């Protein structure tokens, strides 16, 4: 695994927000006071 | 249109030095301590001793 | 014959289709000189084509 | 210069080629894998250190 660290703590395989872009593209399915 | 974030430069606003950019005087209190600092040495060990 | 076998590469959304998808890697900073090997796989615009 | 035109005298697939002989291999067949820093050499982390 180690020679794949190169591959694997780059930063962009820990950005959701494309992934999240692309995934509010398809359609949505549908099937406060702690005090008290 | 996505908020990725990339390597900018670093940049640290600065003054470039000079030969009179003259840093001032402790608020002329520690410059008195170390005015006491100075004069106690005149009694005190000696380092040869 | 099932659904999938593998669903972080196969998803519209998934982990190679925002990494190796050219057409989507041109929206993140990546160099072009450099071949991928598994660029072939991915690039559905023109597997759409 | 000698502009020359050619133009096809079959209904069909009148040529054929084959892959018949392989010399070498241009390549290590390794698994020295990849670097992605290389590949995308814009992205940094949101944190500097």
């Amino acid at each position: 695994f180690v020679d794949a660290l190169k591959t694997l703590c780059h930063p962009v395989l820990h950005e959701p927000a494309p992934c999240l872009q692309t995934f509010t593209e398809r359609g949505p399915p549908s099937e406060e006071p702690m005090g008290g | 249109s996505l908020l990725h974030t990339f390597w900018r430069l670093p940049v640290a606003v600065f003054f470039e030095p000079h030969e009179e950019n003259v840093l001032r005087c402790p608020e002329r209190v520690l410059r008195r301590l170390l005015e006491d600092a100075a004069v106690t040495m005149r009694g005190g060990g000696w380092r040869e001793d | 014959f099932a659904a999938t076998h593998n669903p972080w590469a196969s998803q519209a959304g998934c982990l190679s289709d925002v990494l190796y998808n050219t057409r989507h890697r041109e929206r993140l900073g990546y160099n072009s000189k450099f071949y991928s090997p598994c660029a072939q796989y991915f690039n559905t615009e023109e597997i759409i084509a | 210069t000698q502009n020359i035109n050619t133009v096809d005298m079959g209904l069909g697939y009148t040529s054929n080629t084959c892959v018949a002989y392989v010399n070498r291999v241009r390549t290590d067949m390794g698994v020295r894998v990849q670097d992605l820093f290389r590949v995308f050499p814009m992205n940094v982390y949101r944190h500097d250190e």
